[PDB]
């Protein structure tokens, strides 16, 4: 006994307790997702494996909206995810309506960052084993990326990623372009990048979804299936195989 | 301050058979010198051979109508097992005596059929209470109706020579000519009268047109 | 003694627990320094990165707790921020309560109370972190107070902050003989000399973060780059 | 509760590609007139339309509740569900329980839109009376107005002879000019089964004998 | 008539030099309705200090007990004396909390200090602000017709022999203002050797 | 949680029958620099030492004794931020009794709260009591004055005492030297004396801090007063 | 009573007069309205005479509080405040008109609180069931360039007025002239026209007093 | 070992992270009874087989009528089961009063979901240790759910509870195509068939245990019970 | 309101221009004859770019202004940067709507951000938040509603508009009314904020009085 996997409201000999490290692991041991940040907007990504044929998807997915302008993604437990967001939006909303603007990417990281953090004093309430991904386009700021840890830490970003992969895949990113021409051909290349990835990955078949907040999305947060989605993975399937 | 009372009430007349019911009632509604609406029931089809009114404010007529409606749905849920008109009938005057504090009233009636072959009817005042009734007119216009109404249906009066047994098709005669004649009487009746037969088969509706002017 | 899920009064007259606190305070290598003068107080810092798929435009570690107030933060991430939170929210309230503006020193010293009760929970931990105070008073002049998370608060002459404190100490000792000698920006380039020498590190323009307080003016600022450069030329002349 | 800043005179009619309404903008208090040019339409989703006279006050407050009701749920929350047969319910209970309090508002409201194939023009009352009627009017409207939108809109064939905005551009100069609690400015929208459009500001139109006979200024 | 008025009731204190004295009505009936002419209304707590109340009797008794209560749990733990001040004081804090109910009460305090030897007086009032006394102190309904007698018969030097005459025919006086016939009266002459105590002969009915 | 928690204390009856919690506290005692307390009868000395430890500092920025009042005093040994606190509650419930009444304090009564705190925490879970003592040191007409508060809840009278490091070792010199008449000037004298004889690592205008109750309740010294009677018998 | 305020630049001067009334008669002939709040902060107060001293008596308490906290000198706003927030929360029943007065290094400062809770600074203030007679004077007896004098002088005459013109005002005037480097109470600054006369009353032995019952209690205890 | 010390923690975090709770909840699903779901995605079939602990018994139910548009089977627990039906209840009786609107099965689910599992995220709350096949005829048709009491919510075209739901997946895998969009009769067949491969297979097919419950386009919520299946077979 | 009445004439308008808004309004409260306060301010910094005229009784404005500034300052610190259009006006509307009847406000907010450019709302005594293109308030209005109606200027200048203010105000308090003394002004622009003061005596012999802004 550690004697310490028992408290959650204490000190340690390693200084945070082997309960936050743990947490920390687990984000590492789900699938993969990506997002890339541009000047235009930016484009999120994830990686979903199949399971078999008779299961289907129609409420559980990996990427998930915040109000009405607000894009995210997570890799994590997906029920705890969900718990999360569903409370994030509610809150968001009451601010929203009540100072009449529309809530600043930062100002919602803030209000979920001492969430977070409040749960690591107590032993009462076991943190979330999630990470999670936002950001939009605003209006008059840019486009923002953030990545929020259940380390108690978060920054802004020009490029994250997460899951297995992590270290590999921001090794690919931090090859490319700060600008990153525009939207749509990030689009195709992020494709790649997954579409590279999977060869890592594969034992089964994945899914590619991909998403965006564009300059001709106007700034809200869509999904990117359709003829779209098929072109990037086509031009990933001439260039390689893998 | 604003009110705590408002009248909308119509004008509703319950037939009790030995096997059938019919509980009719105008469309026009109405409350003083202006005209609320030119249509609208205040007796529903509650179903299963179950008709219910109430008369009295609009408001509280839905309302009253759409909560007895859940209790039924969870009372079956809670094992397979059906109210009787009688257990409607306590029901109703439990949420009535909570509302002698709520300022906002109405006279309810429920009518259906039994499973001894024949009509019940139970009428509430409205504070709580129950009677058990043969016929039943209920709105403004019945106190004026209704002795003649007794009469002509009844022949139980201590003035009358005879009786003679109802038929269901002279019940439908004498509804018809009670309402015609109600509305150059009042301003409460008019427009339309929907008529609610209520037999063994299943339930029944006829709408006839009245006068206005 | 059983520090297991309790915390009690030991014969060690410390407790194995807040020793910890105070030893693993960083996680990374940034290291801190502050030194008051009576043309300035300044606190220096690092910026620093793993990589460039971060911004590094919204990165800091200095805050700017009000106009008048400016706090450096030496502590877990994590729990540097919420406690920033707290004391935004404890400050305003006190300037809407009392109407006049909150004391530095005054600051410390509620923060101070409220680490300790959570010293006699046995059901709830302190926040891990070390909070030094700048300012510029009107009512003693300038003042800079540390914090530790023991509910020790002290003003000092001039501390240093990081894993080297000790190491920093020496030379601010040396110094502190004389350092009304120094003017505005003297005193800058000596602040910047002392951090170099410790870190071993000839500083780079986008490597450090001196942040200033400026004496008649309500002003905490975080310098630009001329400035920053004009400095770092300057002790190049001395070499 | 008590009128502060009141609007009168919301008139609202159905006919076969639509629903049309037509409201006068004006904020008066008791009868200085504060706010001349004032808005009284708050679009719900784009499908349906809410016309709202009573208390402005109020009515601020009530945006904001139908304003959180499409900000949330994965898709959104007046999208696939949320009929305006549903939306009607809602409203009508929200009155109902103020006058359970007896803390009660001050509104009249029309909502107005399409279903899927059927048009949707419902009632609300601050007595909380809900129904659906092709015609409805508001205020003075509701007295003097109604009968002669009636006449038009009781008779069903002739209603199909025509899309309405001419029987309501009509009755809304009649009441121009006898009331001059009234202001010369009105906006008219027009709710088809797929879009939702409306003309921004208009005044009166002047008569023949009708503006020798009788004007709309004191 | 008043929440006060139903059975009436005056009280007098007057200094005298080395002494001092507290002089009070009795009477008790019930409306206008005399059964009985006692009913203390003054009661002491220690031998020298005198508390006079003057509400409805009602209220007199339940705020005497208050006092009570709380004055010996507070001699208890300061361990030494109370003083003439403290109970003062502490009839203000009471006097605060009935404020917002039916129990007004109007105390008079008197009593001469012999662990200091200086007389005090004092006088409350029923919203409860306290206003020290000098020389002279009045309570009841008759305080206006009071008040002008006391300003009147006072000299500025008091012997306990001419204090005895000076409260006796204010006594005497004050009886006859009565609508509620409030007949016998009690007189305490005080010294930090002795205390006096006579019941006077008045009218009778 | 948010109610739950340890609701029977960490202290507790042990077959030998002490209080294990207790007893570690008159080590907490004993690791705080060196104070006394000479009470002069018209007058009350309290002093100590402050050990200083880092050139860094500023002014004589927190003291060791604190006003609760405009009549007493605190000075104590023990942990320092503890004392803070316990002088942020005091000091409140001071001025709230006796505000209510016009009334000067009396002694008894700021111990017997200041127990009280300390017991409560005893008799409940959860926190821990204070690892302090004071010396309650204040002046009032010709009322017996200086007074002691354990941490264990108890009370004492004393004419004098000591504390900190070696506190049985400074006791048993004050024992000796301290008799009879003696002066306000005179008992600061012997105060330092009997501070320096328990340890010195120097003694300077700044590493005093004395304080006396004398005329009107409690003065705080000046320091360049203390130092003339530094010179005054060193 | 009518209560007043003058500045100066280097001082203030309050003074107000003495004098409670019950009835048509009067219930305290001497009396103190002067409130210690702190020691350089001071209010007058006015109105109902109990809800004036219940305000003293706790106001008092937050200040104190603050001032050893602090370790500094208090401020007379931050006292304004704490009052004024005090009456928004009851919504009334409170019936002080207060006059909040104080010296700093920060400058002499002015306050006047009025029941309805309603402040101001003004160079004079005055309240008092006198206030609408005593202001006629003020006005035109105002120029600036006080100083402490020329401040007595008005502030005495001030005082005067109200006695004279106000049937409910009368006896003593009692002035209280506050600088930043000493304090002064003046007690009696006038005295008018005093308390009764002497219409006669002879004494004569306890034996004139026809006596129902006679008691001794011995008291040997002192 | 540590088996009482993952016990003693709802709090519960391992080296590998694992969380034996959900471990444990799983186990309790297995000693249940056999269900299957099916659906075509315009009617929606569930066999279900309701046992008798002993001969002089009679079955006990485990197809429970939700409501007139969506209904359970339950597979676990009969007691715990009973507790969660109320609350959904009311959550449709509350849509109706005030929306007058079914409302989706699915916004349902989810909502259910949320309130469990955040008692999990803190100090108390057991399991619950029942699994539901959830169906129910909405809007867009038909949609099959599965809750686990892991509230790990699913919608399957088709899935299975109890011991050796394994075996019958496969079959439904296998037969999947031939399900299509047709034919009430032939679902009800593969069903029977498929309950088979649940079983441990040597005991025979019983006509008193088995239990057809459908639901499809102008259906609502009726139960096929004991003989009644006999038409139908 | 709590335990004032005011029965007396308030003049205020807030005028846009290019460069911002200029405020002005009148100096002291009265309730009748008898001087209720003497020559004070309402224009109040709240922010440094965010001015209020206050009216009404002086109790309850004066609380609700401070409990704006505690919202606004903690906002302030961690969004950065302040516009007055939804953010300010909400937080005043939600008070008195809530105080309800017990409230009485009448409140021009004006303010000047780069942002969108200057501002003007108006809290009626119902709360309603109106952007207008300039606004007159007060019970004096009635006596401006002509001169504005007759004059029909147009184009603004600093200049211009101090005089408009100037004789509208002026007006106002000489037919009836108890209200008086100085005029007090703020041009309100990316310089800064520019106080004027006018006497009593500088303010008649005005006209101009536009009504199209453009």
């Amino acid at each position: 006994g550690t004697g310490y996997d028992l408290s959650a409201s204490t000190f340690s000999p390693d200084g945070r307790v082997f309960q936050v490290e743990y947490a920390m692991k687990a984000v590492e041991n789900s699938s993969t997702a990506i997002g890339i940040r541009c000047k235009d907007g930016v484009v999120f990504g994830v990686e979903k494996l199949v399971l078999s044929k008779l299961y289907e998807e129609g409420s559980n997915k990996r990427l998930f909206n915040v109000d009405r302008h607000v894009g995210m993604a997570v890799a994590g437990l997906l029920a705890d995810a969900r718990s999360l967001a569903d409370i994030a939006r509610e809150e968001a909303s009451n601010f929203r309506s009540n100072f009449g603007y529309n809530i600043p990417l930062k100002h919602l990281a803030d209000r979920v960052a001492m969430y977070v953090h409040a749960y690591t004093l107590y032993s009462a309430v076991r943190p979330f084993g999630c990470s999670f991904m936002l950001g939009s386009y605003s209006v008059n700021d840019g486009a923002q990326l953030y990545m929020i840890d259940p380390s108690g830490v978060s920054y802004g970003y020009w490029g994250c990623a997460i899951g297995k992969a992590r270290q590999a895949a921001k090794t690919e990113i931090e090859k490319l372009q700060m600008k990153e021409m525009t939207c749509r051909d990030i689009v195709k290349e992020v494709a790649k990048i997954i579409y590279i990835v999977h060869d890592e990955v594969k034992d089964k078949a994945f899914e590619l979804e991909l998403s965006w907040v564009g300059e001709l999305t106007n700034g809200r947060h869509e999904i990117v299936p359709k003829d779209i989605r098929e072109e990037a993975e086509k031009y990933a399937k001439e260039s390689l195989k893998e | 301050r604003f009110s705590p009372y408002v009248f909308n009430g119509g004008t509703i007349l319950a037939i009790a058979g030995e096997d059938f019911a019919i509980v009719a009632s105008d469309t026009r509604l109405s409350e003083g010198f202006s005209i609320h609406t030119r249509d609208s029931p205040k007796c529903y089809k509650l179903t299963d051979k179950t008709v219910i009114g109430c008369s009295g404010f609009h408001g509280d007529c839905l309302t009253l109508t759409k909560i007895i409606e859940a209790r039924l749905k969870m009372y079956k849920h809670s094992n397979n097992k059906a109210m009787t008109t009688g257990a409607i009938a306590a029901m109703l005057s439990t949420i009535l005596y909570s509302r002698r504090f709520f300022p906002y009233y109405v006279y309810n009636i429920i009518g259906g059929l039994d499973e001894e072959g024949k009509g019940a009817v139970y009428s509430f005042d409205p504070v709580g209470s129950y009677q058990r009734d043969s016929f039943k007119a209920g709105g403004s216009a019945s106190a004026m109706l209704q002795p003649l109404l007794d009469n002509q249906v009844g022949f139980k009066n201590m003035q009358n020579v005879e009786h003679v047994p109802l038929s269901l098709d002279r019940a439908m005669r004498l509804v018809k000519d009670v309402f015609i004649s109600a509305a150059e009487r009042d301003v409460y009746t008019g427009d339309a009268l929907r008529i609610c037969i209520v037999t063994k088969e299943g339930i029944r509706e006829e709408t006839v047109s009245l006068r206005k002017d | 003694g059983f520090d297991r899920h309790i915390t009690i009064f030991s014969p060690e007259g410390r407790l194995y627990q807040v020793e910890y606190a105070f030893k693993a305070i960083n996680q990374g290598g940034l290291t801190s320094v502050a030194v008051r003068g009576k043309d300035c107080a300044v606190i220096v810092t690092q910026k620093k990165v793993p990589d460039k798929l971060l911004d590094s435009s919204t990165v800091t570690h200095l805050f700017k707790i009000t106009e008048n107030i400016g706090c450096v933060m030496t502590g877990m991430t994590a729990d540097s921020r919420s406690q920033v939170q707290r004391a935004r929210y404890e400050a305003a309230n006190w300037k809407y309560k009392y109407g006049y503006e909150i004391p530095v020193d005054m600051l410390c010293k509620r923060i101070a109370d409220i680490s300790q009760v959570y010293t006699q929970n046995a059901e709830m931990r302190p926040l891990g972190c070390c909070m030094i105070l700048i300012g510029i008073d009107e009512e003693q002049g300038p003042q800079v107070y540390k914090c530790d998370p023991a509910g020790y608060y002290c003003g000092f002459k001039a501390t240093a902050a990081g894993v080297k404190q000790t190491e920093s100490t020496s030379f601010l000792e040396k110094k502190v003989k004389k350092k009304f000698d120094w003017t505005f920006e003297q005193t800058v380039e000596t602040a910047i000399t002392c951090l170099s020498t410790v870190l071993s590190i000839d500083f780079k323009p986008s490597e450090i973060e001196v942040g200033v307080v400026t004496v008649e003016n309500p002003k905490f600022r975080i310098l630009t780059e001329a400035e920053i450069d004009a400095h770092l030329v300057a002790l190049a002349e001395r070499d | 509760q008590n009128p502060m800043v009141t609007g009168t005179s919301v008139l609202g009619v159905k006919f076969e590609g639509g629903v049309v309404i037509a409201a006068d903008m004006l904020g008066s208090y008791g009868s200085l007139a504060r706010f001349r040019n004032i808005s009284r339409i708050m679009r719900v989703n784009n499908s349906t339309m809410l016309g709202a006279s009573g208390d402005y006050a109020d009515f601020q407050y009530l945006k904001q509740v139908l304003g959180q009701m499409v900000i949330d749920e994965e898709l959104l929350g007046d999208g696939h569900s949320y009929s305006p047969r549903a939306i009607h319910s809602w409203l009508t209970r929200a009155m109902y329980s103020r006058r359970s309090k007896m803390n009660p508002l001050w509104n009249t409201m029309v909502i107005g839109g399409y279903a899927d194939g059927e048009s949707f023009l419902g009632y609300v009352d601050m007595l909380g009376v809900a129904y659906e009627a092709p015609s409805l009017a508001t205020g003075y409207g509701a007295y003097l107005a109604q009968p002669l939108l009636r006449e038009v809109l009781e008779k069903q064939p002739v209603l199909s002879q025509t899309e309405a905005r001419d029987l309501v551009e009509r009755c809304m100069r009649v009441l121009y000019y006898r009331d001059a609690r009234s202001y010369n400015r009105f906006q008219i929208a027009t709710v088809t089964e797929k879009g939702v459009e409306i003309e921004g500001p208009l005044s009166t139109e002047t008569n023949w004998d009708i503006a020798h006979m009788i004007s709309g200024f004191e | 008539m008043s929440i006060m008025s139903y059975n009436g009731g005056a009280v007098m204190a007057m200094k005298g030099k080395n002494c001092v004295a507290i002089a009070a009505d009795r009477r008790f009936g019930i409306q206008a309705q005399m059964v009985t002419t006692d009913f203390q209304k003054i009661f002491p707590m220690g031998d020298r200090l005198y508390i006079g109340l003057a509400g409805l009797a009602t209220d007199v008794q339940t705020v005497a007990q208050r006092l009570k209560f709380r004055l010996n749990l507070y001699e208890l733990k300061e361990g030494r004396q109370i003083k003439p001040y403290t109970l003062m004081s502490m009839v203000a804090n009471l006097l605060y909390e009935k404020r917002f109910g039916p129990y007004y009460t109007e105390p008079v305090i008197a009593g001469l200090d012999p662990k200091t030897f200086k007389p005090f007086i004092c006088s409350l009032d029923l919203i409860g602000c306290p206003m020290v006394t000098d020389d002279f102190v009045v309570s009841g309904t008759c305080a206006e017709q009071m008040y002008g007698m006391c300003e009147s018969l006072w000299e500025p030097n008091m012997d306990p022999d001419h204090l005895f005459e000076t409260i006796s025919q204010a006594m005497l006086n004050a009886v006859d203002r009565d609508a509620v016939s409030g007949m016998g009266v009690i007189v305490h002459i005080i010294e930090k050797d002795k205390i006096t105590t006579r019941t006077l002969k008045a009218r009778m009915d | 949680m948010a109610e739950r928690g340890y609701s029977f204390s960490l202290t507790t009856f042990s077959p030998s029958g002490k209080l294990v919690q207790i007893e570690y506290a008159l080590a907490a005692v004993a690791g705080g620099a060196p104070s006394v307390g000479i009470k002069a009868a018209n007058g009350v000395v309290l002093a100590t030492e402050k050990k200083q430890k880092s050139i860094l500092y500023d002014e004589r920025s927190v003291h060791k004794v604190e006003p609760i009042t405009k009549h007493i005093g605190l000075v104590y040994s023990g942990m320092g931020p503890d004392y803070r606190v316990l002088v942020h509650r005091a000091r409140k419930l001071a001025q709230q009794y006796y505000l209510v009444y016009q009334e000067p304090i009396p002694t008894a009564q700021l111990v017997q709260r200041v127990a009280s705190v300390m017991q409560e925490y005893t008799q409940s879970g959860g926190v821990r009591p204070f690892g302090v003592s004071l010396l309650i040191c204040g002046w009032n007409e010709g009322r017996p004055y200086l007074f002691q508060s354990d941490p264990s809840g108890a009370y004492f009278a004393w004419k004098a005492t000591a504390m900190g490091k070696n506190y049985v070792n400074g006791k048993t010199f004050l024992e000796k030297r301290y008799n009879e008449d003696l002066e306000l000037e005179d008992a600061i004298h012997t105060a330092i004396l009997t501070l320096k004889e328990s340890f010195e690592g120097q003694m300077t205008e700044d590493n005093i801090e004395v304080g006396i109750c004398n005329e009107a309740g409690f003065r705080r010294l000046t320091p360049t007063e203390v130092k003339d009677y530094l010179a005054a018998i060193a | 009573t009518t209560i007043a305020g003058v500045v100066y630049k280097d001082g203030i001067v309050l003074g107000a007069d003495t004098r409670a009334t019950e009835g048509m008669v009067v219930a305290d002939k001497n009396c103190s309205k002067i409130h210690f709040i702190s020691p350089n902060i001071y209010c007058c107060g006015a109105g109902t005479a109990a809800d004036t001293d219940m305000t003293t008596q706790l106001i008092s308490s937050n200040l104190e509080l603050h001032s050893l906290s602090t370790g500094r000198l208090p401020r007379v706003v931050t006292a304004n405040r704490m009052l004024k927030q005090m009456l928004f929360r009851y919504q009334g029943y409170i019936g002080a008109a207060l006059v909040l007065g104080g010296v700093d290094v920060t400058g002499p400062h002015l306050y006047s609180i009025y029941p309805h809770g309603s402040t101001d600074k003004l160079p004079y203030v005055t309240m008092g069931s006198g206030s609408l007679a005593a202001m006629a004077v003020f006005e035109d007896k105002f120029r600036p360039d006080m100083e402490e004098e020329e401040a007595k002088n008005l502030v005495s005459e001030a005082i005067a007025a109200g006695i004279f013109n106000d049937l409910g005002s009368g006896s003593n005037i009692d002035l209280c002239v506050i600088s930043k480097n000493k304090l002064d109470f003046l007690r009696p600054y006038t005295v008018p026209n005093k308390k009764g006369t002497r219409l006669g009353r002879y004494r004569c032995e306890k034996g004139t007093t026809a006596v129902l019952t006679e008691k001794i209690t011995p008291l040997e205890i002192e | 070992m540590f088996r009482n010390q993952y016990d003693n923690d709802v709090t519960v975090w391992s080296p590998q992270g694992r969380i034996h709770q959900i471990e444990y909840a799983m186990e309790a699903v297995k000693q249940g009874s056999a269900t299957v779901g099916l659906k075509s995605k315009t009617h929606a079939v569930l066999v279900a087989l309701k046992r008798a602990q002993s001969e002089l018994a009679a079955h006990q139910k485990k197809i429970l009528h939700v409501d007139n548009h969506i209904g359970i089977s339950i597979a676990g627990l009969t007691a715990d089961a009973r507790l969660l039906c109320n609350f959904m209840r009311q959550e449709c009786l509350d849509s109706r009063f005030v929306f007058d609107r079914p409302l989706p099965v699915s916004r349902l689910v989810s909502l259910i979901g949320s309130k469990t599992q955040i008692p999990t995220q803190r100090y108390g709350r057991r399991p619950y240790g029942v699994g539901l096949l959830i169906a129910g005829y909405d809007d867009m048709g038909p949609h099959i759910f599965q809750t686990c009491p892991s509230a790990n919510y699913f919608d399957c075209r088709a899935m299975s509870i109890g011991a050796r739901s394994q075996s019958a997946r496969t079959y439904l895998e296998r037969h999947m195509s031939e399900f299509m969009e047709c034919n009430l009769n032939e679902l009800v067949k593969h069903g029977l068939r498929a309950l088979r491969e649940t079983l441990p297979a040597e005991q025979d097919l019983t006509t008193k245990n088995v239990s057809i419950g459908i639901v499809g386009k102008d259906l609502e919520f009726t139960i096929y019970d004991d003989d009644d299946v006999s038409p139908f077979l | 309101w709590e335990s004032r009445e005011v029965s007396t004439g308030t003049t205020i308008m807030a005028v846009q221009f290019d460069g911002g808004v200029v405020l002005g309004a009148d100096s002291r409260t009265t309730t009748g004859s008898y001087i209720a306060n003497r020559v004070t301010d309402k224009l109040t910094p709240i922010h440094d770019r965010i001015f209020c005229c206050r009216s009404g009784s002086a109790a309850d404005t004066q609380a609700v202004a401070d409990a704006v500034t505690y919202q606004l300052g903690f906002h302030s610190i961690e969004l950065n940067e302040p516009p007055l259009v939804h953010t300010a006006a909400s937080l005043f509307k939600e008070m008195c709507y809530r105080y309800r009847e017990d409230l009485m406000a009448g409140i021009i907010i004006a303010g000047w951000d780069p942002q969108e450019g200057g501002q003007v709302y108006s809290v009626p005594m119902g709360g309603m938040m109106v952007r207008q293109s300039f606004a007159i308030g007060g019970s004096g209005s009635s006596y401006i509603y002509g001169y504005v109606d007759a004059t029909y200027r147009e184009g603004m200048t600093k200049e211009e508009c101090l005089q408009f203010t100037a004789n509208a105000l002026a007006l106002a308090m000489e037919r009836d009314g108890s209200s008086g003394g100085v005029i007090r002004l703020a041009a309100i622009a990316e310089s800064g904020v520019e106080r004027q003061v006018l006497l009593g005596d500088q303010i008649p012999k005005f006209a101009v009085a536009t009504l199209p802004p453009a």
